[PDB]
């Protein structure tokens, strides 16, 4: 499974732009609460990586494979922002429907 | 101020050229004694000094 | 286990209540069932004049001798008058009942009104009027009760016309001393730590043979008010912000739906946004009172409205049971300290003709549920003439036909 | 029943008086001040004031919000220059989970850095609100003038220092000063039992003495800031006695004998040696009274007047003069036995209330630690005599002053002048 | 939810009436006469 994860990882093409993970995630209300909620720096390194990999569209490019981002590289940092923006999100729900 | 400041003079010189990084671009509330301030905030209470 | 709040009545009339506790600091004080509403707009500011010049002399304590005994015992002496209800009240210790009973009596009967101190008040009020222009939602509050009450005593204020306040006489104030300030209309409150039959004695030795008959037998009598919907609109951009009161008619003192509009007021943008139940007798003024910068004022009313459609349509048990529980600490008692006791005893006698004790309010609290909340509520909110009064940079509030249709949901 | 008290072993006071109220009280006293910061972390107590409703480490702030007020209940927050209280009250069935969310907010916050982002626009319009009267602005200004270091302080956070706090200072802030020998929990109509037993699922993590704060240095001075209000607001203040020692009695005497406000509404005229001997010269309106504020290292005591700028000199030279008289013995023993009765009434009457009640349990506790009966105090104000009284006065009038003005200016004096 | 229903109570009879001034609407309008041949004057 992690082997298949691996070439799966490969398989979707968004390392070879340079992004991450949490980059390609649509921004919803909550991606949005959760990007807000990021410090400065990882927040300038997603636009940097964002605008990067819209310029390598722009030019139909890709990264040189040694700039790829390596499976196991890749960090999940909007992930634990996120599971709060839900959390959160759940708990008024919750009120209100109560 | 020629000889007295010299070098502190521009700072009692205002010198507006009239004719012939830059400024930065540089708020309304809501509506005596004498006793030490004590300021109160509350959650939902709005706040208060009772000096 | 509240203590009761027994109630006694002198041949003069006036009802010398109280209410004991632990507490040892007392308020004493006189409650008169004399506003400006009692007033007939040539003396719109007898009551308030007379509130100025009421302390500052009396004949047995001439010129500034009563606050001089006041500051003896080092006991704090106030007094206030609403467009129904006028109090004075003193702060004091236990031990100082007696004098400051005595005290009392005087401001209520024996004042002396010297020609020169009312001169020297006419000042203070005058220049007081001239300049309590300043606070708004005074200005905007007035405004409302004149647009909603047109014609009638209670559009008036306590302060009065500029006109009525130059023009008074010794005579005139003498007249409205002695026209409502009956016996009968009075209630001598004490709360805190005293003790019901000494003050019951005091009550007569100092506060007997007050006045309790008429000149020519011209008892007063009272108008049952209009509630006119109209707005008023003083416009004046130079004002940082803007206050806007809606309100409707209210049910009154002795309406027990009052309890039910209490919670929906507990239910309920623009900076400050309190919600209102002004209840004078026969009629009220239910509503809000809320500041905003220009540009919201018009979001600010459609917010106002939709909160209260929600309560004439949609209320559920949730914010029922929530806005209970505010009402509920909102019970005034000993915590809520001697003062705030005090007054509820001469307002209680005054309006309801006796004192409502906490059991009684928890038991008309704890049966207001959801669906007569908003039975009561589309009986008093929903299809209204509201009176609105705006001051301030007011343009973008909009005028009656946007307010008065946004009052009915066309979807119910 | 009576007040019952228990120190833990950890150094936090248990305080309780069950009364059978309807609605209960229950409050927690830090000495945690803006007196313990310094000039790196100035304004941290404020945000830590209003920072009351943020998510907790037990309770997320939507619970914390809701929580409170779905039962009805009151969450407020009190601050001085020595002490912050944090009191909650309610029905006497809710105060359980009021328990449980007032002492998540004391013991265990998060201070998560969005929050504080968003806070720092509500702590400026705050510090708007609170300096919109001007007695609150020439109170700062004189202890800023009055002090050098601890007392010299302010309770709102300066422009500057907006958009600096972090989450950092205010974490160091909690954690050196929100220790156990520096907390009181004071319950009104609770059993003493629970205080106990809520005070050991929290206030039992820190328990060390905390950071104590630097001895306040009085420095003198006058300040004077034209600000256009037609009444320039004047203190002039000098070093006075600490809360404990028997001269703060004295000058509580002092000041209710040089006048301690007004008694009367509307008609509050000759309520004071300093109104009279303003009143006997200026035909002008005017409000002259006695300022005394002491905390547990020193205390400020002086004259506070409001005048029209043009007599603003002579007024408080009368003002000033007044005290002079007094510092020469020229008092009558009756003026001081009025002077007595109207600061045991004050006394009495600030003690009437329930809120008022738990607040002075709660300053006694973290003061001495034991609670003082009101009949107690009644009869220490009585030992004040008429020489101490004298004595304090002659301490303000000889003490260096210290003076924040503002107004125009124009015709206000200067110390060298006064 | 639970509230969401109670919510729905207050709006049934709301719906009912929109619903039958759509029904009384669409039949009086679209002249359906089988419909309105049951009705006592219009019937004709
Ligand atoms: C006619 C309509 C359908 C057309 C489908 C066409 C699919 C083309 C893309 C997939 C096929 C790519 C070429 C097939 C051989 C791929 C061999 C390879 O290197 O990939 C591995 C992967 C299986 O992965 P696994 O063995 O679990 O672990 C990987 C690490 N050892 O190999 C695979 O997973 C290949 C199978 C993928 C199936 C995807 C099905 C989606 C529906």
């Amino acid at each position: 499974l992690d082997g298949f994860r691996k070439w799966y990882y490969n398989a979707a093409g968004f390392n070879k732009l340079g992004l991450m993970r949490d980059d390609t995630l649509h921004e919803t209300e909550d991606v949005k609460e959760a990007i807000r909620r990021l410090p400065e720096d990882l927040y300038n390194d997603r636009m940097f990586r964002i605008k990067r990999a819209l310029d390598l569209t722009m030019r139909h490019q890709i990264l040189p494979k040694d700039q790829w981002t390596k499976y196991e590289e890749d960090k999940f940092y909007l992930e634990p922002y996120l599971k709060e923006v839900i959390r959160e999100r759940k708990e008024r729900e919750e009120w209100a429907k109560k | 101020v020629a000889a007295r400041s010299g070098p502190f003079a521009p700072v009692l010189s205002a010198t507006s050229r009239g004719v012939a990084g830059a400024v930065p671009a540089a708020p309304v509330l809501d509506v005596a004694a004498a006793r030490p301030l004590v300021a109160t905030v509350g959650l939902n209470v709005p706040a208060s000094v009772r000096f | 286990s509240v203590p009761e709040t027994q109630v006694s009545i002198l041949d003069n009339g006036l009802r010398v209540a109280s209410e004991q506790s632990s507490h040892a600091t007392c308020t004493v004080g006189v409650w008169i069932d004399a506003g400006s509403r009692y007033e007939t707009e040539k003396n719109n500011g007898a009551g308030y004049f007379l509130e100025h010049l009421a302390f500052k002399g009396t004949k047995n304590r001439p010129g500034n001798a009563l606050e001089k005994e006041v500051e003896s015992i080092g006991a704090h002496l106030n007094a206030y008058s609403t467009r129904e209800h006028t109090a004075y009240l003193i702060k004091a210790l236990s031990k100082d009942l007696p004098k400051v009973v005595e005290l009392l009596a005087d401001i209520v009967q024996n004042s002396s009104l010297e020609d020169s101190q009312i001169e020297k008040e006419r000042d203070v009020i005058l220049r007081e009027m001239q300049e309590n222009d300043a606070s708004m939602q005074n200005v905007v509050f007035d405004y409302l009760h004149a647009t909603a009450f047109q014609g009638t005593p209670l559009a008036q204020a306590v302060e009065g016309p500029s006109e009525n306040v130059r023009r008074l006489s010794r005579t005139d104030l003498t007249d409205y001393l002695n026209r409502h300030y009956k016996a009968p209309r009075m209630v001598l409150a004490a709360a805190g730590g005293v003790e019901h039959q000494q003050l019951l004695d005091l009550a007569q030795k100092h506060l007997s043979s007050v006045s309790r008959v008429y000149e020519e037998d011209a008892v007063p009598g009272l108008t049952p008010c209009r509630f006119t919907g109209s707005e008023i609109r003083h416009r004046d951009d130079a004002l940082p912000l803007a206050h806007v009161a809606i309100a409707v008619e209210g049910p009154g003192w002795a309406n027990p739906d009052n309890v039910t509009l209490q919670v929906a007021n507990a239910i309920i943008l623009c900076q400050s946004f309190q919600t209102f139940n002004i209840s004078y007798s026969d009629t009220g003024l239910l509503g809000a009172h809320f500041v905003c910068d220009a540009m919201s004022i018009d979001d600010m009313v459609f917010f106002l409205q939709g909160q209260w459609m929600r309560l004439c349509t949609s209320a559920t048990e949730s914010e029922v049971t929530r806005g209970k529980n505010i009402l509920r600490n909102a019970l005034v008692s000993h915590l809520d300290g001697t003062t705030p006791v005090c007054e509820d005893i001469g307002r209680s006698l005054l309006t309801y003709g006796r004192r409502i004790p906490l059991a009684e309010w928890e038991s008309r609290i704890q049966e207001v549920d959801a669906q007569m909340l908003r039975d009561i509520c589309s009986k008093y909110f929903y299809d209204q003439c509201p009176a609105v009064a705006g001051y301030g940079p007011i343009e973008q509030l909009p005028d009656y036909n946007r307010i008065r249709s946004g009052m009915f949901w066309l979807r119910f | 029943q009576d007040l019952e008290f228990t120190k833990l072993p950890n150094g936090l006071v248990i305080a309780s008086l069950e009364n059978y109220a309807p609605l209960s009280r229950i409050g927690l006293f830090v000495k945690a001040g803006s007196r313990y910061e310094d000039s790196n972390n100035l304004g941290t107590s404020h945000l830590l004031r209003l920072a009351s409703s943020l998510t907790t480490k037990g309770a997320s702030s939507f619970k914390i919000t809701r929580g409170i007020e779905a039962v009805g209940g009151k969450l407020s927050v009190t601050a001085t220059r020595e002490n912050m209280a944090y009191t909650v009250e309610g029905i006497r069935s809710d105060i359980e989970i009021l328990m449980e969310f007032l002492l998540n907010v004391t013991t265990a916050p998060e201070f998560r850095r969005w929050e504080v982002a968003a806070l720092r626009s509500q702590l400026k319009i705050d510090k708007a609100v609170a300096f919109q009267n001007s007695q609150t602005r020439i109170i700062e200004n004189l202890h800023d003038v009055a002090y050098k270091n601890a007392l010299a302080n302010p309770l709102y956070c300066p422009d500057y220092r907006m958009g600096k706090i972090t989450s950092e200072e205010l974490h160091y802030f909690v954690q050196n000063h929100f220790t156990s020998a520096r907390m009181a929990l004071v319950g009104l109509g609770v059993s003493h039992s629970v205080l106990k037993q809520v005070a050991e699922q929290f206030l039992n993590m820190r328990g060390g003495l905390g950071l104590a704060g630097a001895k306040a240095k009085y420095r003198g001075g006058e300040i004077r800031e034209q600000n256009g209000d037609n009444l320039v607001h004047a203190a002039i203040v000098a070093e006075s006695a600490a809360i404990g020692n028997a001269e703060a009695n004295a000058f509580s005497v002092l000041q209710h004998l040089l006048g301690a406000g007004p008694h009367i509404k509307r008609g509050n005229n000759t309520t004071s040696l300093l109104s009279q001997s303003v009143a006997k010269g200026s035909h002008q309106p005017f409000d002259v009274s006695a300022f005394n504020a002491s905390y547990s290292d020193s205390g400020l005591f002086g004259i506070y007047t409001i005048s029209q700028a043009a007599a603003a000199g002579e007024v408080i030279n009368a003002a000033y003069n007044q005290v002079k008289a007094v510092a020469q013995g020229n008092l009558s023993s009756a003026d001081v036995q009025a002077a007595k009765n109207k600061l045991k009434a004050g006394y009495l009457m600030s003690v009437e209330t329930s809120e008022g009640f738990l607040s002075e349990i709660g300053s006694q506790a973290l003061a001495a630690g034991s609670y003082m009966p009101p009949s107690t105090v009644l009869q220490q104000i009585d030992s004040v005599a008429d020489a101490d009284v004298v004595k304090a006065a002659k301490k303000f009038v000889s003490g260096k002053k210290s003076m924040a003005a503002s107004g125009n200016l124009g015709h206000t004096p200067f110390l060298d002048e006064l | 939810g639970p509230r969401y229903r109670e919510l729905a109570r207050n709006w049934i009879p709301t719906a009912g009436m929109w619903g039958t001034v759509g029904a009384v609407g669409l039949v009086w309008a679209t002249d359906w006469r089988l419909i309105l041949d049951w009705v006592p004057y219009i019937n004709g």
